[PDB]
């Protein structure tokens, strides 16, 4: 009896020993698998990295798409425009000579503007010694030279009338000359302001064209750039085409996903989460195979031990 | 040259019908100096209670500075 | 009694020893909860530092404008003081116009005078027919008479020299008052711009108050200086996601939540000292 | 036309000097010249004339008609000049509503999308110059308009200064003017006159009628005012018909 107080407890123990077991066996058959999903990074990320991350190499091709496209804007702009001065050179040209024109025409209107002056003074000098003259005759009283002195005047006052003709001609002339000078001397000012904002809009896109470039030039042979046959020849010694293992499936997970932005960063974590809690009796499998069966088998045994010691305990 | 790589990778493009801009330009306004960037990047979880984790941080030393069981050393 | 009660005590008793269990992995759930405090507090400072940066360029641009403004006003001010001195000078010159027209009125009527002396002079060349007497009385006069004409044009000319002198004074010195009008009206359209643009330092100032209080809300804005973390907001986010997920992980496995665990550890602990004082009295 | 020309631009400070300086030249000075040489040409010949001298009247037509021509000429000289004023003025106020251009706007005028005033055109029809706002009249050519009828016989009021013919039509109302006043026999030298009163006494003794009061009646009677010698003027007619009466009271 004391033999079967022994056996029985040890067999009811041993049992509890195989069900915590078991409650290991399926987390170990978790590891297992977890490990597989793990090693998938394997393929996964050594493959986006092999063919670096389509965020990168794509990435740099429409940037560098972009750019190009921005390459020609400032440059075909300045294309016209930068010839466009000689255009402005011949206007300018236009302008000067309407300067000559300026300075032929009212000099010629000045000198009409003498030429009445002098008419109506420098021929006063006889209108006036008129008086001088009668005066002089008529002071010799004491026979009738007196008729042909009183007709001077009717003629005189006859030339000064027609005298004062010119004088309304010329005074509307010259004004109305001289403003329309003026006014071409004030469209010639506005145009040498004109080319200077030209030329600054010129020396902007200039700068920006320059600007441009740099950027057209740095966005190629950047370290990445550089990075052309390194990232790929991470096989600097298994380049036999053998990659095509992956070569399907990769590619249903690639240019047919509907979705390659840094998509990383779905499993790149949750590969960490899983990952964090594993490694713990990895290699408790041979227990729960063998030792387990071992356990499980001497069920039976001492359970027939006990059947033989109970057939002598109805025995007595 | 492997074929698969480069068949991956793509170099063909539209540069023909874009441009930068859609018909023209909005120019820059004299007075065009909007601060902005006021806020860039975050708002993943709310901070406020994670300074409750802070104050967390040391009321478990402030607990743990205390009498705490297996005190049963009463007699008569 | 006595020993019914021993038991409800020694039962808490372990109950409260399997919540200080679970606060010791809580001890590590927050030491490592305290990094995405330190990540946002990072993110926070280099936001406000480009913030900030930002202010002293619009202080910059500012400054630049309003010297732009200082020059115009300069302009302004030496140009309008000169014109009140061309104005003083074009409404006092009018006295010398005033004071010419009589200078020249009276230079006609003294070259009148000879006008009419010279012919009742030369009348003494009459039909008579130390003798000297017959002419030269006036001859000198006679001659003197082209040296009195001449005050008519002497005194013409000028007069014509002042009219043309007073027209171009006056015309050139009121136009400068169109150039006043458009240096003002410049005034204007830069005073306007900068009541325009300043606004933006209270637009700018309002956030640095508002992201540096909020800052400052986590007992620190100067320490985490010294935390090792990459300068890049986007970067930062990475690792803040990468331990957000272990502390999600963290928390999950447990299948507890830390701060609900810790509200029940209070008063559970709190069980501890009530059953105890009870046990005593039953003394 | 087909050209980076545009037609104008509106007007620019920068010049603005000369838009100021647009001004046209004054011609009163040599109007005022010729009217003291034409009121010359006229004294001497009241007594210069001959006895047998007999028709004068087409001389001081021409002469009228000389004096018309200028004074018309004077007038719308003026016209001229307060016009020209006005151009300018109505030049500034378009500038005033000129769109004022600057940076690369140049060619968006340039397109002919916006226009800006010419002066040019805006004198090419400047406001109507039409020859109106002329009331003429003067001394100069009171003289005429009597002194042909006073050199036929100075002893007759042919103008009355109120209908060309007389004041009067069908009645002998009014009165023959003798100058020289038989209180003062002798010869006056520049008397003066008060309109009103169409009266002159002497060059000096204006004050007859003063004993501590200082104006009295008109001189002879039919009056119903007395003097203000403050308003005695010069007037022309009095030597006008002395020099004749002068010439022919001898042989």
């Amino acid at each position: 009896q004391g033999n079967e107080q022994s056996l029985q407890k040890d067999l009811d123990f041993k049992k509890a020993k195989i069900v915590h077991l078991r409650q290991e066996s399926d987390k170990l058959r978790k590891s297992v698998e977890s490990l597989r999903d793990f090693q998938n990074k394997k393929g996964e990320i050594e493959l986006h990295s092999q063919l670096l991350p389509y965020v990168k190499v794509k990435d740099h091709k429409e940037k560098l798409n972009i750019y190009k496209e921005e390459y020609e804007r400032a440059k075909a702009n300045l294309r016209a425009i930068l010839k466009d001065k000689k255009p402005f050179a011949n206007t300018k040209k236009t302008l000067e000579n309407q300067v000559e024109e300026l300075t032929e025409k009212c000099s010629l209107k000045t000198d009409e503007f003498l030429k009445a002056k002098e008419k109506i003074n420098e021929i006063f000098e006889k209108l006036n010694t008129i008086r001088d003259e009668v005066i002089k005759k008529k002071n010799q009283n004491e026979d009738d030279q007196i008729q042909q002195l009183l007709l001077k005047q009717r003629h005189l006052l006859s030339k000064m009338a027609s005298s004062m003709k010119s004088l309304k001609n010329c005074q509307k002339e010259l004004i109305s000359t001289q403003i329309l000078q003026f006014e071409a001397q004030n469209m010639d000012v506005s145009m040498n302001d004109v080319i200077g904002f030209f030329n600054e809009r010129e020396a902007d896109l200039k700068s920006q064209y320059e600007d441009k470039k740099k950027f057209v030039k740095e966005m190629r042979d950047t370290p990445e750039f550089q990075s052309w046959m390194r990232e790929i020849r991470s096989y600097d010694q298994d380049t036999k085409e053998k990659l095509n293992k992956v070569a399907e499936k990769y590619e249903e997970e690639g240019n047919f996903n509907l979705s390659f932005v840094q998509d990383v960063l779905d499993k790149l974590e949750s590969e960490i989460a899983m990952v964090n809690h594993d490694e713990s009796a990895v290699t408790i499998l041979d227990q729960v195979t063998a030792e387990l069966r071992e356990l499980e088998h001497t069920v039976p045994q001492q359970s027939k031990d006990l059947e033989t010691i109970k057939a002598k305990l109805k025995e007595d | 040259d492997p074929i698969l790589k480069r068949t991956i990778i793509s170099k063909r493009k539209a540069p023909s019908n874009n441009e930068d801009e859609e018909i023209v330009k909005t120019p820059r306004k004299l007075v065009n100096y909007v601060p902005l960037k006021i806020f860039n990047l975050g708002d993943s979880f709310d901070d406020t209670i994670t300074t409750t984790v802070a104050k967390l941080q040391d009321l478990k030393k402030e607990i743990l500075d205390s009498p705490r069981s297996n005190k049963s050393i009463v007699i008569t | 009694n006595m020993a019914l009660h021993l038991e409800n005590l020694k039962s808490l008793k372990a109950e409260y020893e399997d919540a200080k269990k679970l606060l010791r992995e809580l001890n590590q759930t927050s030491d490592l909860n305290e990094r995405k405090m330190l990540l946002q507090a990072k993110s926070l400072w280099i936001d406000v530092a480009h913030n900030t940066d930002a202010c002293k360029n619009l202080e910059n641009e500012i400054s630049g404008i309003q010297q732009k403004v200082d020059e115009v006003t300069e302009k302004i001010r030496n140009r309008q003081e000169k014109i009140e001195r061309y104005t003083s000078d074009g409404t006092t010159i009018e006295a010398q116009i005033d004071a010419k027209v009589i200078y020249v009125n009276e230079k006609d009527s003294e070259h009148q005078n000879a006008r009419e002396l010279l012919r009742d002079v030369k009348s003494r060349f009459e039909k008579e027919k130390k003798i000297e007497q017959i002419a030269q009385e006036a001859q000198p006069i006679k001659e003197q008479y082209d040296s009195t004409k001449l005050a008519l044009v002497e005194a013409q000319d000028e007069l014509q020299q002042l009219k043309e002198d007073i027209n171009s004074r006056q015309s050139k010195i009121q136009k400068y008052k169109d150039d006043t009008i458009y240096y003002e009206d410049k005034k204007k359209v830069y005073l306007e711009n900068i009541k325009k643009i300043e606004v933006n330092v209270a637009a700018l100032k309002e956030g640095i108050q508002r992201q540096i209080q909020n800052a400052c809300a986590f007992c620190s804005k100067e320490r985490i200086e010294n935390v090792d973390l990459p300068d890049t907001q986007e970067e930062i986010k990475r690792e803040l996601d990468k331990v957000s997920r272990m502390i999600q992980k963290a928390e999950k496995s447990l299948g507890l939540s830390q701060e609900e665990v810790i509200a029940l550890f209070e008063k559970c602990r709190n069980k501890y000292k009530e059953g105890q004082k009870k046990y005593m009295e039953i003394d | 036309n087909d050209n980076p020309i545009p037609k104008s631009v509106p007007l620019h400070p920068k010049s603005g000097k000369y838009f100021h300086n647009l001004h046209a030249r004054d011609l009163s000075n040599i109007y005022q010249q010729c009217y003291k040489q034409i009121d010359e040409t006229i004294n001497q010949l009241v007594d210069s004339t001959s006895p047998s001298t007999i028709g004068i009247e087409e001389q001081v037509a021409d002469i009228t008609s000389t004096y018309k021509l200028l004074s018309t000429y004077e007038s719308e000289s003026n016209s001229f000049d307060e016009h020209i004023k006005d151009l300018k003025k109505n030049f500034k106020q378009s500038s005033d509503a000129c769109p004022q251009i600057d940076l690369s706007t140049w060619d968006k005028y340039r397109t002919g999308e916006l226009t800006a005033p010419k002066l040019s055109e805006l004198y090419l029809n400047m406001p109507t110059p039409e020859p109106a706002t002329m009331v003429n009249n003067t001394d100069t050519l009171k003289i005429l308009k009597v002194l042909p009828y006073i050199w036929n016989d100075p002893t007759c009021v042919i103008p009355d200064l109120q209908n060309p013919a007389d004041e009067d039509d069908l009645q002998i109302e009014g009165g023959k003017i003798e100058l020289t006043c038989p209180i003062t026999c002798k010869p006056y030298e520049a008397p003066l006159i008060s309109r009103k009163c169409n009266h002159v006494f002497d060059r000096d003794g204006i004050q007859n009628y003063l004993q501590g009061y200082t104006t009295r009646d008109c001189p002879q009677a039919a009056c119903s005012q007395v003097v203000s010698m403050r308003d005695f003027v010069r007037d022309p007619i009095m030597e006008l018909r002395c020099k004749i009466a002068k010439m022919k009271e001898s042989q």
